[PDB]
RNA sequence: GCCCUGAAAAUGGAUGGCGCUCAAGCGUGUUACCUAUACUCUACCGUCAGGGUUGAUAUGAUGCCCUGACGAGUAGGCAGGCGUGGAGGUCAGUGACGAAGCCUAGACCGUAAGGUCGGGUCGAACGGCCUCUAGUGCAGAUCUUGGUGGUAGUAGCAAGCGAAACCACAGCCAAGGGAACGGGCUUGGCAGAAUCAGCGGGG
RNA sequence: AAGCUCGUAUCAGUUUUAUGAAUGUAAGAAUGAAGAGCUUUUAGUGGGCCAUUUUUGGUAAGC
RNA sequence: GGAAUACUGCCAGCUGGGACUGAGGACUGCGACGUAAGUCAAGGAUGCUGGCAUAAUGGUUAUAUGCCGCCCGUCUUGAAA
């Protein structure tokens, strides 16, 4: 696709406060709750809060690196759904479908034309 | 103070509008004094203010000029037609002023190119400050803050 | 410009002087200073002995040892005197009075070779004329450095051993000054001087 | 384009830009002296030719002086000195864009180069030092601050 | 020896020496 | 709607007829295998005893 | 979509006001009395 | 023969800042000479190289670079501004970057 | 910098006053609104007026007659400092009125802490025949054949690195 | 007007430091430059407001658009989502060709709640979607239970054996940090790994 | 927050003129705002300190 | 007596250098130039060329340097405590 330029505005991980010095508090973002704390007061050099303004551009949402849509493909059927969004969808084969399975994902995928996100998914040679 | 600045339209700083004067509002800039820099525009400043910072009130909307038949058509009804037509209703203050005055979006305007010129913009510009009348020399100013 | 920019106290501004020399170093620029000794300063004498004697008291409490140590010897005098315009204590500083280095005298290597001043900071250039001006030795010695005349003496022998040096250059010159200017003056040179050279 | 589009893409507005022919600045007039800032032959003494349809500059050592072929190069990767040679003398307009196409040296190439070489060194003669003022190779001396310097 | 240096306390109990020298004047 | 979207299918599957181009340009050396973590275990743990 | 200023570009400042074609064959900013 | 350089010899700076906060983006780059923001007008728009060797050699060099332009003028003394694609290291704050010919305007 | 106005103003003509006094004065400003400004402020101190009730008739600025001449002005001023107003009188050789006005108030400044603010100047004239001549370090170039010389010659340096070591002889 | 005098002690001491003297000080003037989340402009996000859009639009009119303005926030209010156990419905869903779980100096997405995938371990069941329902989401409560540290091979047994109290985190001075607050900050002095024995020294 | 009338000439921490003993009433005065009023109900709220400007009592002062 | 020239102000005067940006997506509109045909700098970037598959490039982690960053929660009091 002549894709846009995907602007991605913010590609650090919004961790949470302090869940690096304690082992019990965890990288999962939660708001700052204390009036008496600095990050809800957002002072400088503190760590960066997610602000609605981060929000990604429309036009390029969702979008993966090769400027497609990611998109779950559970079985041959789900596939050739996007028998016509090929320029703007990429199949996923899901994490849980076979070995056995899977090698016949990539034999309709391949033929239509439908660029799979996730190949050499289980398979060898 | 405050208040009179909202009803000048004066809301954000560094905002620019004309002013029609008489002995009303002549006492009106006496009490923002501290808080603006007024004074006598030329033909010219006025002709570089609208045509790159002009913009116009539409129900509400400020709309960007940028072709006559806008100004024809909202402001046709006091026999304003042209882009010209409006500069003429500001510089000679005419019949229909407080209208294509109000028309007028109230001018947004970027910090001065060269600065201020001064090292402290808050005293009265007599004394090497800003504030308050400066009669001839706002075209200075103005078209460094166009 | 030159990698190595052996600069030279003599009739210099403690101050400015190390200013310069200072920014210098932290732009990336090996400096060395020369006959620290014979730095200068602003001021009667009676004084820069004051405005350090205080200095000196200063010293740490509980243990004298640990603390604010006052250095005599010129060179090092000075040093401070810069060591107090870089950021001294990180990396970049560090890193600078790395890039130092202040002699008393003038030792080899550098007595073979070319050094300079630095406008921006000379007595003569500077202070109205006819001031009070200060001039290290002195003011070293005065509070302790024991060796001015070390210097001193193991010096006269340079200046020495060189002027004589001078002369014999002097010597070769003037022969050249005279074979270009003979050799001067025939076509070839001529058209030089149209350009300019 | 017998194949319609099995996916939809919106096509291009109709698009407000004619290509207009480059201007040149002041100092390039066929058959002036330049310096080359970058390439294979950076910091080279070479003719300026003739002004291309790519918007490039066809120049020449030539290739008898300081070993530098019949060459397109861009306009700005070069230093304009004052110095003009005669260029008259040359036939130049057998080469344009289409010359310089590759799909061991091409004989073809190479006889072209001698044509131009031959009617171009009686001009470089004429004038005291260029044939080997060319053949140097320019550079920068300590001193030399180019924003004073004279080309 | 004396400093050079004010004490944010006396730098700003100097506006309030001033302020009581404003109130002295009128009366 | 369909006039046109049923022209564009048409054509997509058509373009389908391609699996012919991977088909007689088949004859690949390679073909997918299955790795069961079981073999990825009895042919791991079986050469360290072999060694 | 964009705003396009006269002062600069000629082309806007032809639709704005085209009396300034005349303006501009005439010199009128030099004007000699 | 005994010169190759077709560059202006400047240094890297600092980071344009203020007292407290720096900006990495816009490096700060004397040029040899050049002593007025008039002298440096010439420069603007010329590309910059920073350049070093490595530990390991890459495509046949150890001796890898960053590129970057001359932006516009710093103050009066003709300190440049200059942003680099990758920026420049900081830890190289006083290190020579050797400033080119092209683009050329002469 | 300075510039030379003459202003002259007329409190508004009531019925039965018709055209008033007109009073004229020479401000030294830098812009014909300072000028104006400082115009009233003299008029609230000559007598009972404001900047309301009255009206600036002409304002004019005035150019220095020859400014390729070398006169000496005599200059009364008047200053407020710290304790009371006070008058004074100084001497300035000079080019042009304008210039000498400007360093008086250099010195004005220098001297007595005293601003643009708070000076008056009063009158400023030329004086034709020397022995009117008042002030010494006036008079001190009125002798014949005055040739001096300026010793100690600083020479600014624009590179930081000199291998010269500078001497200053002229 | 500037300058000296115009008294203030007691751990070393501060125009912030260095240092400055035709200043890097005082007074004044002129210009140049430096930089904020301020202002201008463009893009983007979201929200609000105004609208367009059907003998139907080359995408769910609870769509797809067009224009403009706006964006701090505690108590509090309103709204849209993300997640967990179970229920109905559905995907003729996934699954020993490896379900779930667990790791992972691995990849992608989403402002985020979170979601997805690869690699490794694993061994039997599980997931999306539309709705239901609730014992539903943790950093704290001198929380509850369980597990494990430093203290420590120390006190100790009236070479071996072997605790506990305690524990946000570290512990150099000097000055400044307005509030009987200095321990992290600002400006300095400084500072070389590693360890044993004193005082009865301060907190 | 919903409902009803309007969508206006509904007003304003503003100036002016007019009329009395800094300050009252009006405008066919200016400027600004399409965001107003009438029902009905429903959360949270009862901290002071500093500065400014008028005074009032104040002696070494402070206040 | 005769010009100038600075200064202030104007130009819908001309000619350069640099950085940032390229939103949008058939056509409609306002225009300009041309006798017309048409063309255009006119309701938002197009054109040419170069670099690659043992790629190009992009990322993760460990540090380094510059600059910034008081210990989280609760409860008082006017906040710091």
């Amino acid at each position: 696709l002549p894709h846009p330029k995907i602007v991605k505005k913010h590609t650090k991980k919004f961790k949470r406060h302090h869940s690096d010095r304690y082992h019990r508090v965890a990288e999962n973002w939660r708001k700052q709750k204390g009036i008496d704390s600095v990050v809800r007061r957002r002072f400088r050099g503190n760590i960066s809060q997610p602000k609605i303004g981060y929000g990604s551009n429309k036009k390029t949402k969702f979008l993966s690196p090769s400027g497609h849509k990611t998109f779950l493909v559970a079985n041959v059927k789900d596939l050739e759904t996007l028998t016509m969004h090929t320029k703007t969808y990429a199949a996923e084969i899901a994490h849980n479908i076979s070995a056995k399975n899977r090698v016949v994902i990539l034999a309709r995928a391949k033929a239509l034309g439908i660029k799979v996100t996730n190949p050499k998914g289980r398979l060898a040679l | 103070p405050r208040k009179v600045l909202q009803l000048l339209r004066l809301t954000r700083i560094n905002s620019g509008t004309f002013v029609k004067v008489t002995k009303a509002t002549l006492e009106l800039l006496k009490l923002i004094e501290p808080y603006v820099a007024y004074g006598y525009p030329s033909y010219s400043t006025i002709r570089q203010l609208v045509y790159k910072r002009g913009f116009g009130k539409i129900n509400k909307q400020r709309v960007p000029l940028s072709d006559n038949a806008i100004i024809e058509a909202n402001l046709g009804k006091y026999g304003i037609l042209s882009i010209d037509d409006l500069i003429h209703e500001i510089i000679t203050v005419g019949p229909h002023f407080k209208q294509a005055n109000n028309f007028l979006w109230p001018f947004k305007l970027s910090n001065p190119s060269g600065g201020w010129g001064v090292p402290r913009k808050f005293k009265h510009f007599i004394q090497g400050g800003s504030f308050g009348n400066r009669e001839e020399f706002i075209n200075k100013l103005v078209k460094s803050m166009n | 410009v030159e990698p190595v920019v052996v600069i030279d106290g003599k009739g210099h501004l403690v101050g400015r002087l190390a200013s310069v020399v200072a920014k210098q170093l932290l732009n990336g620029q090996k400096i060395v200073v020369v006959r620290a000794e014979e730095l200068n300063i602003s001021g009667e004498f009676f004084r820069n002995k004051l405005k350090y004697h205080d200095f000196l008291r200063k010293a740490t409490a509980f243990n004298k040892t640990r603390g604010p140590f006052h250095f005599r010897a010129p060179s090092r005098i000075f040093y401070k005197a810069l060591r107090g315009m870089v950021s001294h204590k990180t990396a970049r500083g560090k890193a600078a009075l790395e890039r130092l280095k202040v002699f008393e005298g003038i030792p080899p290597p550098y007595d073979k070779k070319k050094r300079v001043v630095v406008p921006q900071a000379l007595r003569v250039l500077r202070l109205k004329p006819g001031r009070k001006y200060t001039t290290l030795g002195k003011l070293s010695t005065s509070v302790g450095w024991k060796y001015e005349d070390v210097v001193a003496k193991l010096e006269a022998k340079r200046k020495v051993s060189s002027a004589e040096y001078y002369a014999k250059k002097r010597a070769f010159t003037k022969k050249v000054a005279s074979a270009n200017a003979t050799a001067a003056e025939s076509d070839v040179a001529k058209q030089l001087a149209a350009l300019g050279y | 384009p017998k194949w319609y589009p099995s996916e939809d893409v919106a096509a291009l507005k109709k698009t407000r830009k004619a290509a207009r022919p480059q201007k040149l600045r002041a100092s390039l007039v066929p058959g002036t002296v330049l310096i080359l800032l970058a390439g294979r032959f950076r910091g080279k003494r070479v003719v300026y030719l003739k002004h291309l349809e790519d918007n490039t500059l066809l120049i020449s050592g030539p290739f008898k002086v300081n070993g530098v072929p019949l060459r397109r190069v861009n306009a700005r990767y070069v230093i304009a000195t004052s110095t003009k040679v005669s260029v008259e003398g040359v036939n130049v307009e057998k080469f344009n864009v289409e010359y310089f196409a590759k799909e061991e040296i091409k004989a073809e190439r190479v006889e072209d180069q001698k044509v131009v070489d031959k009617a171009l060194i009686a001009e470089i003669k004429k004038t005291p030092l260029l044939k080997q003022y060319l053949s140097a190779s320019f550079s920068l001396k300590n001193g030399d601050k180019p924003h004073m310097l004279k080309f | 020896r004396q400093s050079r240096r004010t004490s944010t306390k006396l730098k700003e109990g100097i506006k309030k020496k001033a302020s009581a020298h404003r109130k002295k004047e009128k009366k | 709607f369909f006039r046109h979207k049923c022209k564009q299918r048409f054509t997509k599957l058509t373009q389908v007829m391609i699996t012919e181009r991977r088909l007689a340009l088949r004859e690949e050396e390679r073909h997918y295998v299955g790795v069961a973590p079981k073999v990825k275990r009895r042919e791991q743990n079986r050469e360290r005893k072999a060694l | 979509v964009l705003k396009k200023n006269p002062l600069k570009n000629k082309q806007v400042l032809l639709r704005l006001n085209p009396y300034a074609k005349v303006f501009a064959a005439e010199k009128l900013g030099s004007k000699k009395a | 023969a005994e010169s190759h350089r077709l560059y202006v010899k400047g240094k890297h700076l600092s980071y344009q800042r203020s007292k407290r906060v720096n900006n990495p983006n816009v490096s700060l780059i004397k040029i040899e000479g050049v002593a007025t923001p008039q002298d440096a007008q010439f420069y603007l728009g010329k590309r910059i190289a920073y350049v070093y060797r490595a530990s390991k050699e890459v495509r046949g060099s150890k001796i890898r670079v960053m590129w970057g332009k001359v932006t516009r003028t710093h103050g009066n003394s003709g300190v440049v501004r200059a942003t680099f694609r990758n920026n420049l290291p900081a830890k190289t704050f006083g290190a020579s970057v050797r400033i080119f010919l092209y683009p050329s305007n002469i | 910098h300075f510039k030379e106005y003459q202003v002259i103003g007329r409190r508004l003509p009531t019925e039965s006053v018709p055209e008033p006094k007109l009073f004229r004065m020479r401000i030294f400003a830098s812009n014909e609104v300072i000028a104006k400004s400082r115009y009233w402020y003299f008029l609230q101190k000559l007598h009972k007026v404001k900047k309301a009730s009255g009206e600036i008739v002409s304002i004019n600025q005035i150019n220095e007659a020859h400014p390729t001449k070398v006169k000496n002005f005599g200059v009364w001023v008047r200053y407020d400092s710290r304790s009371g107003t006070h008058n004074m009188y100084k001497e300035i050789r000079d080019v042009s009125r304008v210039a000498a006005v400007e360093t008086l108030y250099q010195d004005m400044a220098a001297r007595h802490r005293a601003r643009f603010r708070s000076i008056h100047i009063l009158k400023v004239a030329e004086i034709e025949k020397t022995a009117d001549v008042k002030r010494q370090y006036v008079k001190q170039f009125l002798t014949k054949d005055l040739k001096f010389p300026l010793p100690h010659r600083v020479q600014k340096s624009t590179k930081t690195f000199s291998y010269k070591r500078p001497s200053t002889f002229y």
